[PDB]
């Protein structure tokens, strides 16, 4: 569960049995919020896929250029171990 | 007897050691040694590896937070107990502040966005949490030295607890 | 789950005042684990392809196999007899009253060991499985097709062997989890006393209940270690220790003393699913006993006659079923059935005021 | 030797407010004063076992609370 | 563990307890204190348990009735004199000590002794006063009269010793009350209060010198001695429960456990009393500055965390000691739902003695006991009690310094050693009186006595 | 569990996690009782199974002879239907 400030409840009324999960994963929130949101029904479904798609892929190609240089170093590898492999069987074999 | 003969030499090694200052507090000259090895292998390496390298990471670290427009010390997992501890007694400005950074961090990553740059010139360093991890840190040494220095023998499996030392009440799969 | 069994079994209160007909359900929960234990065991070493000549190789090739192999045709002889003892109890007692979901949870355990039974019976294979199978699959021969599906041929062969073995496999281990079902309903619905009434009388089950419950236990196992070794008293027919032929019939197709009653039941009536139908009507019919009644009362610790005329008449419906078809042996058993109807209705029937 | 307090000590002022070792009474038998010596209506020997706390038992009044709960609020599998 | 003295030179320096046997065989025990106060009594080796079965209650109904009048004096003129002397006459009764004692000033001490004399030896046993007295004692005997605390002290011992006469009570049976004469208490004061049971304590402003010459004139025509007491066998103790159920007295339950415990004299009664300082005391009421989520005792910290409520909202330690036996549990005051919990926790405590008891809790009991035992020595009257209840129990008044001396070589090995032999398997007795539907049977409760771990 | 006036508490605290059932369990008792016992450490455990074993199978004898006239009725019909088996198998068969 969440720290026991956070879990920490206001009403005295009964946890039910069936929402003991819910309320273990409560949150004391500081200050307040103003949450909004409109339904389904009532909005584009399939917009913000198409919207967000340019920087979702910008900023996952960025990370993943991270591993690069770790990549170029095992594909020099495994290039040195098979032409190591082909010398040698031409060696030992192969008059 | 054989466990009386150890628990006189345990006794009588730890009473010659009553008062001796910690490794760390000792003023220590390195070894001739390691002096030359602080002079031709640290100089490079940090030159080549370890300074580059480290920068590398740094940097993209502060990125990512500037990012998620959160501080540093946002990142902590409240999971650790001296976080918590810590998260008990903070004050309700530093509370409120911390809060609605995390949520929008965590609002901008979920939807795969990035804060605006117009909010990104920020020091995300700053060590605001130090003062209370300190505190934290210190009531917490107090109970593990005056409350918790022998493995206490309770009922097993009462009142909801296992009896080997946890406190909440069905917080282990045998406790349910 | 230590909690739990803390609550369930060393915090557990029962009255004081229960009598050893209180323990043969232990007894049941401890034979059901030896039965699925020797079972699982036993398929270590068994080839379902041919278990006739399988059993043989169990006997005399591996290892204390012979006790494998004994235990678990005795422990299950073992299994229905204190299965049966515990419904003669319910019903002297009249435990199914008040506990009525309680009663509903054992029926469902006591379907599936009927299934399960049988099933093992004919992974045998025997001269009696052989043909006792092909004659009960034959009585669902009217609704069409079903016989192909479940027989996968036009007579029993290793096919059928092979899908009623996973059957006998599974079914014991859901036959447990209903068993905690079972377990469920008597801890939150107190069991019944000995008196029709509720006293404060209970003691913790750890410390007193389980110490009685092993006496029990440790009595039933110098016998069933006597009939293990020693085949005190017959309790599986000959007749399944004869290669199978297809060609010729046993001398008598009879089933395990454990289904002679139903059984006898459909061997005396003149057509074939009125037999069907009141072997139904035997396993479904004393699950309503109650629920007519209307008065303020369980009807206990009375004489009980009624509930002696009954047990008798399952013991001596299980005598004809051993006996051959002797046409004398008809009649008279026509007459039990009709006689085991009124009983039934006597206990059905609510009653009207003076 | 015997011990003649009890195991708990009181840790309270004796003296009540506002009364002085002048004007309190005596102490050893006065029905105010928190030393007095109990009575012996039945026999000595029961405050051995007496509890000489003056605040009437409240049963299950809560002292287990490390500050994860507020009063009033009912606890639920100890979360 | 062996971890020094703790013997102070502070311990030396307390003025020394000087007893004298007069001729007639009453000793004379008195020590010197820098106070204007005195405190001057008769210990008396008489009580309940001396008594029959046919007169119990007699001697309690005496010490009622003892300074209601002399012979040579009379109720009003006694409490009149009394008075008049700044001084004020106190007595109790137990089942095998009792006591006659007078709090006076400096000038009042040879004067109470005369007074003292003359209620003991020449008691008026005025017939109007016993009938007096015969109400207010019927009216206490009610249960309904006695508290909690006092109903379980009585029936701890009612089911402990049941064979002997340590299970009857001090007030007595109703109808032995209803049948108490001036003869009974007549040959009560025959019998018992003969010089060579009794001590005459004197503390403060005294000297030894005057005190025994008064002694010896004022009781002069005392009784030198009676017969000796009968030999019995060592008491036999029942591991026995008398509940009271009862679910119409409010919400908290009193149960109360005892073991078999150590007689005064035994070497192994200091170490009972560690450990009986070890179990402690907690009230939820009364907390201390130490609350019981952080307390060093470890069966107030255990129990404060029970469902994050606590499970004792009063416990207390108990050793109770008598000349060839004893007795040693705890008494609990309890919420119903909690007895379970509270009665396991205890005797795992008192388990744990014999497995797993730490030098620190053993040290710091020590200092307790130590605080609780020396503080008592503070007033006159405590000292009086000590000298007189030691002299009985002991034959002599154990010195500060001595029984600092014996308590130092006591440690963690040497009460696992007690509690091994005498409490761990060990027969219970459980007394209880109000709603107690989460008390198991007896010998639920006595299996643990022993642990599967260690 | 029992009657709602005889499960309902007089205490405030808790009902451990681990003693529901016994709880569950529990009677209001009426007017009050004394509960008293010794130790089986400190009795003869065998002696009672003897001091009440004559009153014991007196006790149950009586009452298990209620199934006399029952059970020789049953008994009648049992060897009626062995000779009417033999009878009609002789008569059917056996010249
Ligand atoms: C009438 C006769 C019916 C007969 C029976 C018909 C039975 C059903 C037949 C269905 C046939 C296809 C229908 C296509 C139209 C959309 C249907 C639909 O799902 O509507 C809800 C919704 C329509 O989007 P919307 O944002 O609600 O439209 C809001 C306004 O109507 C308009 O908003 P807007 O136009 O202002 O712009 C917002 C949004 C509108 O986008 C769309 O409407 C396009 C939706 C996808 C087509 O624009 C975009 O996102 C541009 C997307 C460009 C994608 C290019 C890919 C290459 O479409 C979806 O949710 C599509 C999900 C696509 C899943 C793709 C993965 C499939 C994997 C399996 C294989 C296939
Ligand atoms: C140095 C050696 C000194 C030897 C002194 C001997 C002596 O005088 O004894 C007194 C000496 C001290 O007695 P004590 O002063 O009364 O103290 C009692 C405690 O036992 C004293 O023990 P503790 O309380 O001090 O506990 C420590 C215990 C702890 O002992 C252990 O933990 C034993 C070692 C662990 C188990 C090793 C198992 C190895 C399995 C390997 C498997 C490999 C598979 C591949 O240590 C010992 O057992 C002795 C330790 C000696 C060296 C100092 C350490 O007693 C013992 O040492 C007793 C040991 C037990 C044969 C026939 C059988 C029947 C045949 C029937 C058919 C025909
Ligand atoms: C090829 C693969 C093979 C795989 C094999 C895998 C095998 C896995 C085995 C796993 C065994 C797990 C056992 C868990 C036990 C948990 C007991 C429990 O709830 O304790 C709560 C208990 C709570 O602590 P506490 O309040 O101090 O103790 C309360 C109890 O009174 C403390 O108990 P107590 O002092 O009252 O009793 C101690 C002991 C004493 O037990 C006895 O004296 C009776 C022993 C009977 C043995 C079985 C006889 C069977 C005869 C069969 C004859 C032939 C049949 C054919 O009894 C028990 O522990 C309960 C036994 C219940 C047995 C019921 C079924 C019988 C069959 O302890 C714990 O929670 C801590 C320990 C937990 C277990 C470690
Ligand atoms: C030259 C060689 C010579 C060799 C000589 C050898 C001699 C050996 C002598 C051995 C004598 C042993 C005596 C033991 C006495 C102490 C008993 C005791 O402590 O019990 C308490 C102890 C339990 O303590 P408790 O719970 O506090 O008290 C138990 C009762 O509450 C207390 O009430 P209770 O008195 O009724 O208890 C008696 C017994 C009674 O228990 C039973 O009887 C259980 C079976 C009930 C059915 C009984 C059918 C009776 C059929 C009678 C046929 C009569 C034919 C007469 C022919 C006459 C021809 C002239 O109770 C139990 O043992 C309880 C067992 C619990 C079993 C749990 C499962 C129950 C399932 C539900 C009931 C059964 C339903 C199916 C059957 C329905 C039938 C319609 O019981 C036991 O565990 C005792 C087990 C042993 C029983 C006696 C065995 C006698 C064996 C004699 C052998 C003679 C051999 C001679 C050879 C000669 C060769 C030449
Ligand atoms: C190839 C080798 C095969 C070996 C086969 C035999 C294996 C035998 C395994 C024994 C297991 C015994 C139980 C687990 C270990 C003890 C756990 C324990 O101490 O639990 C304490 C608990 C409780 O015991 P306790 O030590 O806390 O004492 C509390 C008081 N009594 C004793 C009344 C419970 O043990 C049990 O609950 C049991
Ligand atoms: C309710 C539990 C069970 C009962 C009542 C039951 C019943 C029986 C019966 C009556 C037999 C015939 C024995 C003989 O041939 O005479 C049998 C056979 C067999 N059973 Fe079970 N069984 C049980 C559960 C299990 C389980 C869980 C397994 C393991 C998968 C198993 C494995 C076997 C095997 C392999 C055979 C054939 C070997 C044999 O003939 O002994 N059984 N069973
Ligand atoms: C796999 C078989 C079953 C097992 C494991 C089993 C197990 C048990 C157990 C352990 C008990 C509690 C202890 C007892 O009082 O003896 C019990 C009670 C009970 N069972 Fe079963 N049982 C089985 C079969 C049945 C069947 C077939 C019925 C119904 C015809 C049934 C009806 C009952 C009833 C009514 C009770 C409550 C008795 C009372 O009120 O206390 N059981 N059973
Ligand atoms: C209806 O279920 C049945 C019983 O339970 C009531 C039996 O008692 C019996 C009779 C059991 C024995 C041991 C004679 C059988 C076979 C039966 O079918
Ligand atoms: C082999 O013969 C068998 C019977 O013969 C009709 C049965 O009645 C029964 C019992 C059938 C039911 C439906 C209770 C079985 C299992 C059996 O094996």
């Amino acid at each position: 569960p969440n720290t026991k400030r956070d879990i920490r409840r206001l009403g005295s009324y009964p946890v039910p049995p069936e929402s003991k999960n819910f309320w273990r994963g409560r949150f004391q929130v500081p200050g307040g919020q103003i949450q909004q949101g409109v339904s389904p029904m009532q909005q584009k479904i399939f917009f913000q896929w198409w919207w967000n798609l340019p920087t979702r892929y910008f900023w996952r190609f960025t990370k993943w250029s991270d591993f690069l240089i770790p990549s170029l170093m095992w594909y020099t590898g495994f290039l040195m171990c098979k032409n190591d492999v082909e010398e040698g069987t031409r060696s030992r074999y192969w008059y | 007897s054989f466990h009386r003969a150890f628990a006189r030499v345990v006794c009588n090694y730890n009473k010659s050691i009553e008062g001796s200052v910690p490794w760390y507090q000792v003023k220590r000259e390195k070894s001739p040694f390691q002096q030359v090895w602080d002079e031709v292998f640290t100089p490079i390496w940090f030159k080549l590896v370890k300074g580059p390298y480290e920068r590398w990471e740094y940097n993209a670290l502060v990125a990512r937070y500037r990012g998620m427009g959160i501080m540093a010390d946002d990142a902590m997992n409240d999971k650790d107990m001296i976080v918590e501890r810590a998260l008990d007694i903070i004050p309700e400005d530093i509370r409120i502040q911390r809060y609605r950074r995390m949520m929008r961090g965590a609002v901008l990553a979920g939807r795969k966005l990035h804060l605006p740059l117009e909010l990104q010139n920020y020091d995300p360093m700053v060590p605001y949490m130090a003062p209370y991890i300190e505190e934290a840190k210190f009531q917490m040494q107090e109970e593990q030295e005056l409350l918790a220095y022998h493995p206490w023998d309770r009922r097993l499996y009462t009142a909801g607890v296992s009896g080997f030392g946890e406190t909440s009440m069905h917080s282990t799969f045998l406790t349910m | 789950f230590i909690l739990i069994i803390k609550d369930n079994i060393i915090l557990y209160n029962i009255n004081d005042s229960i009598n050893y007909l209180w323990n043969i359900g232990y007894i049941i929960m401890v034979v059901m684990i030896v039965q699925v234990i020797t079972g699982i065991i036993i398929n270590l070493y068994m080839n379902i392809n041919n278990g006739y000549k399988g059993i043989i190789y169990i006997i005399k090739e591996i290892y204390y196999g012979y006790i494998l192999r004994y235990i678990h045709n005795n422990n299950s002889t073992l299994i229905y007899v204190v299965v049966y003892l515990h419904i003669i109890r319910n019903l002297y007692y009249k435990t199914y009253y008040y506990n009525i979901l309680i009663w509903y949870s054992g029926m469902i355990m006591l379907y599936q060991l009927i299934i399960i039974g049988f099933i093992g019976y004919i992974l045998g294979w025997g001269q009696l499985s052989y043909w006792g199978i092909t004659v009960i699959i034959n009585l669902i021969s009217g609704i069409p097709y079903l016989i192909l599906l479940i027989s996968g041929n036009y007579y029993i062969t290793i096919v059928t062997i092979k899908r009623l073995y996973i059957v006998h496999f599974i079914l014991p281990i859901i036959l447990i989890y209903v068993e905690i079902i079972h377990v469920y309903y008597i801890h939150y619905l107190i069991n019944n006393n000995i008196v029709e009434y509720n006293v404060n009388n209970k003691i913790i089950f750890n410390n007193y209940i389980l110490v009685k419950d092993n006496n029990g236990i440790i009595f039933i196992l110098n016998i069933f270690i006597l009939e293990l070794n020693n085949n005190i008293f017959i309790i599986a027919d000959n007749d399944n220790l004869i290669e199978i032929n297809i060609l010729v019939t046993p001398i008598h197709i009879i089933p395990e003393w454990y289904y002679l009653y139903w059984y006898s039941i459909l061997k005396l009536l003149p057509n074939k699913y009125s037999g069907l139908y009141i072997v139904v009507n035997s396993i479904s019919i004393i699950n309503i006993l109650s629920e007519y009644k209307i008065v303020i009362s369980e009807y206990k610790n009375y004489k009980n006659i009624i509930w002696y005329n009954q047990i008798i008449q399952y013991i001596s419906m299980i005598y004809i079923g051993i006996q051959l078809p002797i046409i004398e042996y008809i009649n008279y058993g026509r007459y039990i059935i009709i006689f085991n109807i009124l009983l039934l209705i006597m206990y059905l029937y609510p009653k009207k005021k003076k | 030797p015997p011990i003649q307090k009890p195991l708990l000590p009181s840790g309270r002022a004796v003296l009540k407010h506002g009364r002085s070792m002048l004007c309190s009474g005596n102490l050893s038998y006065d029905v105010n004063s928190t030393i007095k010596a109990p009575e012996c209506k039945r026999g000595m020997g029961f405050t051995q076992f007496k509890r000489f706390t003056p605040v009437p038992i409240e049963s299950g009044v809560s002292v287990g609370n490390r500050g994860w709960f507020f009063p009033g609020v009912i606890p639920y599998q100890g979360h | 563990y062996y971890w020094g003295s703790t013997v102070t030179t502070e311990m030396h320096n307390v003025s020394p307890t000087q007893v004298t046997r007069l001729p007639n065989g009453m000793r004379v025990a008195t020590q010197f204190s820098y106070t204007d106060s005195a405190t001057v009594g008769l210990w008396i080796d008489a009580g309940a348990r001396y008594e029959t079965k046919e007169s119990n209650g007699t001697a309690h109904f005496l010490e009622r009735v003892l300074y209601l009048g002399t012979k040579n004096r009379s109720r009003d003129q006694l409490e009149t004199e009394v008075e008049n002397l700044g001084a004020n006459l106190n007595s109790y009764t137990g089942r095998e000590q009792t006591a006659f004692y007078a709090k006076t000033t400096k000038d009042g001490i040879l004067p109470c002794i005369d007074i003292l004399a003359d209620c003991i030896l020449n008691p008026k046993l005025d017939g109007d006063e016993i009938e007096k007295e015969r109400v207010r004692i019927t009216q206490d005997l009610q249960a309904v009269n006695q508290s909690y605390e006092e109903l379980l002290y009585d029936k701890v011992h009612t089911a402990c010793y049941r064979d002997c006469s340590l299970g009857q009570t001090v007030i007595g049976p109703e109808e032995n009350v209803a049948t108490i004469k001036r003869d009974h208490m007549v040959n009560y004061l025959y019998n018992n209060f003969t010089a060579d049971r009794m001590v005459l304590v004197a503390v403060g402003p005294v000297d030894h010198a005057q005190i025994v010459k008064e002694a010896e004139k004022k009781f002069a025509n005392i009784r030198p001695t009676a017969g000796p007491r009968m030999l019995e066998e060592k008491p036999y103790f029942c591991a026995s429960e008398l509940v009271y159920r009862n679910d119409d007295m409010g919400p908290t339950a009193h149960i109360a456990i005892a073991y078999e415990g150590v007689p005064w004299r035994s070497p192994d009664y200091i170490t009972f009393m560690l450990m009986n300082a070890i179990i402690g005391s907690y009230d939820k009421k009364n907390e201390g500055l130490v609350p019981g989520l952080q307390s060093a005792n470890r069966i107030t910290q255990t129990g404060a965390t029970r469902m994050d409520v606590g499970c004792f909202d009063y416990y207390t330690g108990f050793n109770i000691a008598y000349k060839d036996t004893g007795l040693f549990g705890f008494y609990i005051a309890t919420d119903e739902v909690a007895v379970e919990h509270a009665v396991g926790d205890l005797m795992f405590g008192v388990t744990s003695f014999s497995y797993s008891l730490t030098e620190e809790e053993v040290m710091k009991a020590k200092r307790e006991l130590k605080t609780n035992f020396f503080s008592g020595l503070d007033n006159t009257t405590g000292v009086a009690e000590d000298i007189g209840r030691q002299i009985l129990a002991y034959g002599r008044r154990l010195s500060p310094a001595e029984f600092v001396e014996r308590l130092d070589q006591i440690d963690s090995q040497e009460v696992q050693r007690v509690a091994w032999n005498r409490l761990h398997d060990a027969e219970i007795t459980m007394t209880g009186v109000g709603p107690l539907h989460g008390l198991l049977q007896l010998w639920d409760l006595r299996r643990q006595t022993w642990w599967w771990r260690y």
